[PDB]
């Protein structure tokens, strides 16, 4: 069957509304605590920082939302990674 | 200055060793201090009571009481009690089993024993402590216990109490009267917490009611000096209760305020009795713990006017703990493989709170009965106030299946009745089923497999291979034989959980030579239009059948090595495509419910029942197999197994390809060579079975034991009537169209399911059949 | 177990006598590479007991008694 | 079970064990155990019932009495021989082959039982990585770290092809951070790649295909 | 099912000397009424009356007669969630003069001043019974073993002074009621402190640690601790219920004279003059000498007493089942010759002159004399 499949979800839900509680760069510590787990660990390198929602439900609708920091340092970042579906 | 000395008997801690022991170590100036410092620390040491000064010349010479230490304790009378409370109150007393043995300590252990009474309740201190020093180095002790007494308790002294009932609150207690000869369900007896949960009982009763003042006080205990007749007093301080018409809340929960608001949508009439807007908080409650949260705190706290008897519940409504979220794990998975329990779950990680997930993974484990601690450990992950690990316990026994009969093949090639499960072979991520009955001149050879998955969608790897040559051989087999074969195979993407409509492909064909000579079967050649014969046992037939068919099933069951909450539900209909010797539409029907009639559990009503009919080509007799025999076996006992309704009878025939003479009881070379009265119960095209019995623990058996051991009592009810059928022949003898077929037989069932052996010992006493049932009395089953 | 074992040394493979390849990450010198966590670590011994397999099975000493 | 003068109870005991019936050895242990507690055959009975127990593989048994006597005794010079067993025990905890003979073996079975193995053996080598002992804790022990490699790998591309890729990834990053010095786990370096495929994160599958060149396994 | 007690020393019949008619002038039942449930019943007798109720409160007057017993006052509450629930039966009970004082199950008073047979007054309080009545002039006191004190006090019904005292977690069977000797209200040790509360509006007047009212120590309890006062030429005999004796006097523990040998069943302490009736089945005439005398015959093992009644020098102890004891000059010796309703008996019977008065658990009035 091509036809269907239960739906699919990788969450921890946010909205541009905590986003806006966040902005360019303030102590990975505080951030880090602030908008909650670091989804994708990168291991080595660039404190590289993955905060995505996946959602793919039943064969009509998705939402990709991917979001990616930088803090090679106390903290600091100048990064943007937003995007809805994709 | 002293030499140690010499002791025509020293034994125990010596000469050296007593000589530091004391204060009379060699080499000392020794003083009337260091005397008494001997006589007491011989004393004191709880090893040594022979305590003296005795000393010849000056030299201490002794007899001796040699006692150490504690050896024999005899744990002399345990009526309903044991003797390892016996033994913890022991060390409780500070005396054990390996415990230097200071005599002190006696009188503790009937204390230990007196009070120990108490917490039970019932209370008779007999505590006959009696100590042997056998004077060697052994010890003897008598541990004689009398306890006469009971908990018998019955002082339904309610008192305060003028809104509900007196009655009514003793129906909601627990010390009732008198013992139903309908169901087992009264109570009468006592603990201190007992006592308390019923004070809860009355208690959330009221408040419960919508009490809001109600308190208890009073608990006045007494039982007469003959310690049985127990009446223990209490009262109470009852509440208001109110008509609710005012509201308040406070949120700081994120975003779900007037869902709230009309998710309770009231109009301005509704009263109150408290626990109502109780389930409404739990409404909310997992309302928000499935909207991302884990633990708001929240409280709806009421107020007291009657000077208006009016009254406004106020709210304070957090946010909680939305994200923790570690891997999950595993205990208890020894040989098992993770993947496969993993290929159980549908969690998953990098979310927010969800019971239904680890819940639903319980009650999965619960289906399965091959192992069992269920337990979902999810507690915070340590540190990062961000996540919380997920892990898992289970426990298991080494479980294995093989069933089989008592012979007969033994003068024979060893005869297998071979059906064997490992269990383990779904360790294998897939599970197949196998019995052969290789019976000497009966090749029964079938494959049942399943991987729950050719995908995770829920399709299963589910597969019905089959083949039989059939002899049916005593002292021949051209009676008939069969090279029988077909395969029935599943596919179904199961989209529903409960709901499956499927389309997997079905046939056999089967090589049918020189069948038998039987009234029916010569109707339904003649049926065939294949007229048969008169004389032997030889003819043809090659079926070759062609099947268009859906079915339904629907069960829901917690456990998988013995539910409870029995709802199973299988259904099958064959609606047959030509080519197809037989078009038949073939329905047959099987449920089966535990209702477990009381919330221990420990009673449980199983009703099981099931349906089979034959409506197929309305045009043809059925191809006959397609049979139905039940009875006498376990779903029925006393009787033949699998013998019912419709019987055998024997037409004239003087060959089968040799008949052997001497033969079948009538219409053949034994007895009769005519048409006769050869009645062998085989049954008709309908069927139908059921049982009625219930289920109850034989308590006189440990926890384990009854764990492993099941004890019930049935009603083993079955009619089947041939729809189709004759009066006109049958001018003599009995006809099958509705159920009259009904007997009457109960029988006792016992069931131990130890890891090596499923165990089956029944009595059941057959009590009503009809024609052509044969008596059973004894053989004790698989 | 006995596959020709559990008379004189431990049971298992001796392939790890020759276990896996235990190669240092390939990347040139200069870079962080946040991989390793742990006492994993295995020294050139000179023993530091008894390699193979004619050596005590049995206790390291045993008392008459 | 003899009651002679004690050290012929001890000696009918251990007449059973080089008997090698140990079972009635043992019985007549017990009972000089049963009968005489004061002084220090628990020493000796100790490690005759330890030795015994897991010759005889009798697992539990040798735990329980090594336990009994490292609180009987927790510092005599039989350190090694004890720690040893202990390692030896978590491990056959974690695996028994019973089953394992129509084709079977457990490779990602009970972590924990491999814990206490590994616990026990890098504990006794970081304190005593001097004996004959030293040689199968170093052995076993790269052997299991590889060995729950390969359970991790189970589990992992297990959740692979269950789609929890980025859950897969972390449990690799996971496994990197535990050792890449096995062969599964070199095989693994390429899930995580996968992951990085699936889940459209493009520079780093770059990154993890130039790692799986680079260590080229 | 049935295992969950051991043998018990019982000595039923070892001997009997028929040297006393236990005859009968009448001999009545109006039948239970008892039942098995604890109460104050006794044969109390007014001005040659006793004055006979079985349950719903059934009143029917033997009057020193050969058995007629009719004053029909058969009352339980017109009411109730049965309408007529009659049983849960203990009553206060009091005639003074000829004015009855009844308390019903739960401090329920009723003064029957038997004038037209039923005479109609009652009040209804709250709470609970289980002493008598004690009408210290109009002032109906009563304490309860919930450490409680009420005045009922009619000339309104009740004039509510309320005292509750303290009490241990085991109610004591050994209860405390009003004895009033020179106005001294003696009432016991409610945890072993004998305690007054004299009424002036309701005065605890004195309290004196004494003993041991026995509710949560686990101590020495068995023996038939009647833990009640017998104030007499001063000094006062409260059992107490640990089983030590103790004297006190001018209200006071300024003497406790305290000579303990053990525990008794059945006391009248009356004087200086002791009656007391061990659990052994040992009785004892106490003609105290320091505080010594057993004279044992626990040749009877553990059978329930009813309180020695004595007349004619004759201290008839009742134990249950058709016998009473008759322990006339000679201490303490008597002849066990007996005729009775043996009906089993349980509770204290209240007597009168040189003769007899019992009341049966099934029967109520026998006149069991010579």
């Amino acid at each position: 069957r091509v036809v269907y499949r239960p739906d699919i979800n990788q969450g921890n839900y946010l909205t541009a509304n905590d986003v806006s509680k966040i902005r360019v760069g303030m102590t990975q510590q505080q951030v880090a605590y602030a908008l909650g787990t670091p989804l994708m660990s990168d291991p080595f390198g660039t404190n590289t920082w993955f905060y995505v929602f996946r959602q793919q439900p039943g064969h009509e609708g998705v939402t990709q939302q991917t979001l990616t920091l930088t803090f090679n340092s106390s903290g600091v970042l100048t990064n943007i990674d937003n995007k809805p579906a994709l | 200055v002293v030499k140690d000395i010499h002791f025509e008997g020293l034994q125990r801690v010596a000469v050296g060793a007593a000589l530091l022991s004391m204060p009379v170590r060699t080499g000392d100036t020794v003083n009337d201090e260091d005397i008494s410092n001997t006589i007491r620390a011989l004393f004191a040491t709880g090893n040594f009571e022979d305590v003296r000064v005795l000393r010849d010349g000056d030299t201490l010479l002794v007899q001796v009481k040699e006692r150490p230490t504690i050896a024999s304790i005899t744990f002399s009378g345990n009526k309903s009690v044991k003797d390892d409370m016996l033994k913890q109150n022991l060390e409780a007393s500070g005396v054990r089993v390996g415990e230097s043995l200071d005599r002190t300590t006696i009188a503790d252990i009937e204390k230990g024993l007196e009070d120990f009474y108490y917490s039970v309740g019932k209370y008779s201190a007999s505590v006959k402590a009696v100590v042997t020093p056998l004077p060697r180095n052994r010890v003897d002790l008598k541990l004689v216990f009398q306890e006469g007494v009971s908990a018998e308790i019955q002082q339904i002294n309610i008192v305060g109490n003028h809104a509900f009932t007196t009655d009514e609150l003793i129906s909601h207690f627990q010390l009732r009267d008198e013992v139903p000869w309908w169901n087992v369900v009264g109570d009468r007896k006592y603990q201190k917490q007992k006592l308390a949960g019923d004070l809860e009982t009355l208690r959330s009763y009221y408040l419960d009611r919508g009490y809001a003042r109600f308190n208890i006080d009073s608990t006045q205990v007494s039982l007469t000096p003959d310690k049985k007749g127990i009446y223990v007093t209490v009262n109470i301080t009852e509440g208001d209760q109110y008509k609710l018409s005012g509201v308040e809340v406070s949120g700081n929960l994120a975003g779900h305020s007037a869902e709230i608001e009309q998710l309770t949508k009231i109009e301005p009439g509704e009263l109150y009795n408290g626990t109502k807007v109780t389930k409404m908080e739990d409404d909310i409650k997992k309302l928000l713990g499935r909207y991302g949260y884990a633990y708001p705190r929240v409280q709806s706290m009421p107020e007291i006017n009657d000077a208006d008897k009016t009254v406004k519940l106020r709210v304070n409504v957090d946010a909680g703990n939305r994200f923790y979220v570690r891997k999950i794990r595993f205990e208890g998975n020894d040989t098992s493989k993770d993947a496969v329990l993993r290929r159980e779950m549908r969690q998953m990680e990098g979310a927010w709170l969800g019971s239904d997930l680890v819940d639903q993974g319980k009650e999965r484990l619960n289906r399965l009965g091959f192992f069992e601690t269920v337990d979902t450990d999810t507690q915070r992950v340590p540190g990062s106030p961000d996540q919380v690990d997920v892990v898992y316990k289970v426990k298991e026994r080494n479980t294995g299946s093989f069933n089989f009969g008592i012979g007969y093949g033994t003068e024979s090639g060893v005869s297998f009745q071979a059906g064997v499960q490992q269990d383990n072979w779904l360790g294998t991520g897939y599970a197949v089923g196998i019995n052969g009955t290789k019976n000497d001149y009966q090749t029964y050879a079938e494959l049942s497999v399943t991987n729950p998955y050719f995908t995770v969608d829920g399709v299963s790897l589910g597969g019905r291979l089959f083949y039989n040559d059939f002899q049916a051989d005593d002292a021949d087999l051209s009676d008939y034989t069969n090279k029988s074969y077909g395969t029935d195979v599943t596919l179904g993407f199961p989209i529903n959980e409960y709901n499956s409509l499927r389309a997997g492909l079905g046939y056999v064909h089967n090589s049918l030579s020189n069948m038998q000579p039987q009234v029916a079967m010569w109707r339904y050649l003649y049926s065939m239009g294949e007229h048969p014969s008169t004389s032997d046992q030889d003819n043809s037939f090659k079926t070759d059948d062609f099947t268009f068919n859906y079915g339904w099933t629907y069960n829901k069951l917690d456990r998988g090595y013995f539910p409870t909450d029995g709802s199973r539900v299988n259904l099958t209909g064959k609606v047959t495509i030509p080519g197809s010797d037989n078009e038949y539409y073939k329905v047959t029907l099987d449920t089966a419910t535990y209702v477990p009639i009381d919330d221990d559990h420990k009673w449980v009503v199983l009703g099981r029942t099931r349906w089979g009919y034959g409506d197929g080509l309305g045009g043809k007799e059925m191809p006959f197999y397609e049979n139905f025999y039940a009875g006498g076996s376990s779903t029925v006992r006393g009787f033949q197994s699998n013998t019912i309704g419709p019987k055998a009878v024997y037409f004239p025939h003087q060959a089968s390809n040799y008949d052997p003479d001497y033969d079948y009881e009538c219409a053949t070379q034994d007895g009769a060579k005519d048409l006769c009265k050869s009645d062998d119960a085989v049954g008709g095209n309908a069927m139908a079975v059921a049982s009625l019995e219930f289920i109850t623990p034989t308590p006189f058996i440990s926890d384990k034991y009854a764990n492993s051991v099941r004890t019930s009592f049935f009603w083993d009810m079955g009619t089947v009537w041939d729809t189709n059928w004759d009066s006109s022949q049958y001018s003599g003898y009995p006809d099958y169209s509705d159920p009259s077929n009904i007997r009457m037989s109960a029988g006792i069932a016992l069931q131990w399911m130890s890891p090596l052996g499923p165990l089956v010992f029944s009595y059941a006493q057959p009590f009503k059949k009809y024609d052509g049932d044969k008596a059973e009395q004894f053989q004790f089953n698989i | 177990s006995s596959d020709s074992r559990y008379k004189r040394q431990v049971s298992g493979d001796e392939a790890y006598l020759e276990a896996a390849p235990l190669a240092e990450l390939h990347a040139p010198a200069g870079m962080i590479l946040p991989v390793t966590s742990g006492d994993y670590a295995i020294p050139v011994t000179n023993g530091s007991g008894a390699v193979g397999k004619a050596l005590d099975i049995r206790p390291p000493a045993q008392p008459l008694a | 079970v003899p009651d002679n003068p004690p050290n012929e109870i001890y000696a009918t005991a251990q007449q059973k064990l080089q008997d090698g019936n140990w079972r009635q050895a043992i019985t007549q242990l017990e009972a000089l155990d049963n009968r005489y507690p004061f002084g220090p055959y628990s020493q000796q009975v100790q490690l005759d019932l330890i030795y015994a127990y897991y010759k005889n593989a009798d697992l539990p048994l040798a735990q329980a009495a090594i336990d009994r006597f490292i609180r009987l005794n927790p510092t005599h010079p039989n350190i090694d021989y004890v720690m040893y067993m202990r390692g030896l025990t978590n491990m056959a905890l974690d695996d028994s082959a019973l089953q394992g003979f129509f084709g079977v073996d457990r490779s990602d079975r009970d972590p924990q039982h491999a814990r206490a193995a590994f616990s026990d053996f890098s504990k006794l080598v970081r304190g005593y990585p001097n004996s004959q002992y030293t040689t199968d804790a170093t052995k076993r022990l790269v052997f299991l770290k590889d060995r729950l490699a390969k359970y991790e790998y189970s589990v992992a591309e297990y959740y692979t092809e269950r789609g929890a890729w980025v859950a897969v990834v972390n449990r690799v990053e996971g496994m990197l951070r535990d050792y890449p010095d096995t062969q599964a786990t070199r095989d693994a370096l390429p899930l995580m790649e996968n992951a990085y495929r699936q889940m459209q994160m493009n520079a780093q599958a770059e990154k993890v295909a130039k790692i799986i060149a680079a260590n080229s396994s | 099912f049935n295992s969950e007690e051991d043998v018990v020393k019982m000595s039923p019949l070892p001997t009997v000397e028929n040297q006393f008619t236990p005859t009968t002038a009448w001999s009545t039942s109006v039948g239970s009424g008892i039942g098995n449930f604890y109460s104050n019943l006794h044969p109390a007798l007014a001005d040659n009356v006793v004055y006979a109720a079985d349950r719903a409160g059934l009143v029917k007057a033997l009057n020193a007669d050969d058995g007629k017993e009719i004053w029909s006052v058969s009352l339980a509450e017109k009411d109730g969630w049965f309408s007529k629930e009659p049983a849960l039966l203990s009553g206060g009970v009091t005639v003074s003069g000829g004015h009855v004082y009844i308390g019903s199950e739960k401090a329920q008073v009723y003064a029957l001043n038997t004038s037209d047979g039923t005479v109609a007054w009652q009040t209804k309080v709250a709470g609970e019974a289980l002493s008598r009545p004690v009408v210290s002039d109009g002032l109906v006191l009563i304490h309860t073993s919930n450490g409680q004190l009420q005045a009922l006090n009619e000339a309104d019904g009740a004039v509510k002074w309320t005292v509750n005292l303290d009490m241990p977690s085991l109610s004591l069977r050994g209860e405390s009621a009003p004895t009033t000797a020179f106005g001294a209200a003696v009432v016991g040790g409610d945890n072993g402190r004998v305690s007054a509360v004299l009424m002036e509006q309701g005065q605890m007047i004195w309290q004196q640690r004494i003993s041991q009212a026995t509710g949560s120590t686990e101590i020495d309890r068995l023996s038939d601790v009647d833990t009640t006062p017998v104030v007499v030429n001063g000094v006062v005999f409260a059992l107490a219920y640990n089983g030590n004796l103790t004297a006190l006097d001018l209200r006071s523990g300024q003497i406790m004279w305290k000579r303990e040998l053990g525990s008794v069943n059945d006391f009248i302490v009356d004087g200086n003059r002791i009656y007391l009736v061990d659990q052994n089945d040992r009785v004892m005439a106490l003609t105290i000498d320091g505080g010594v005398t057993l004279w044992t015959q626990s040749d009877l093992l553990h059978r329930l007493l009813t309180s020695p009644v004595l007349y004619n020098g004759n201290l008839v102890v009742g134990d249950s089942e058709g016998y009473l004891h008759w322990i006339n000059v000679e201490d303490g010796r008597f002849v066990a010759q007996q005729k009775v309703d043996s009906s089993g008996f349980q509770t204290e019977p209240v007597a009168a002159d040189g003769k007899l008065l019992i009341q049966a658990k099934d029967g109520t009035v026998y006149s069991i004399t010579r």
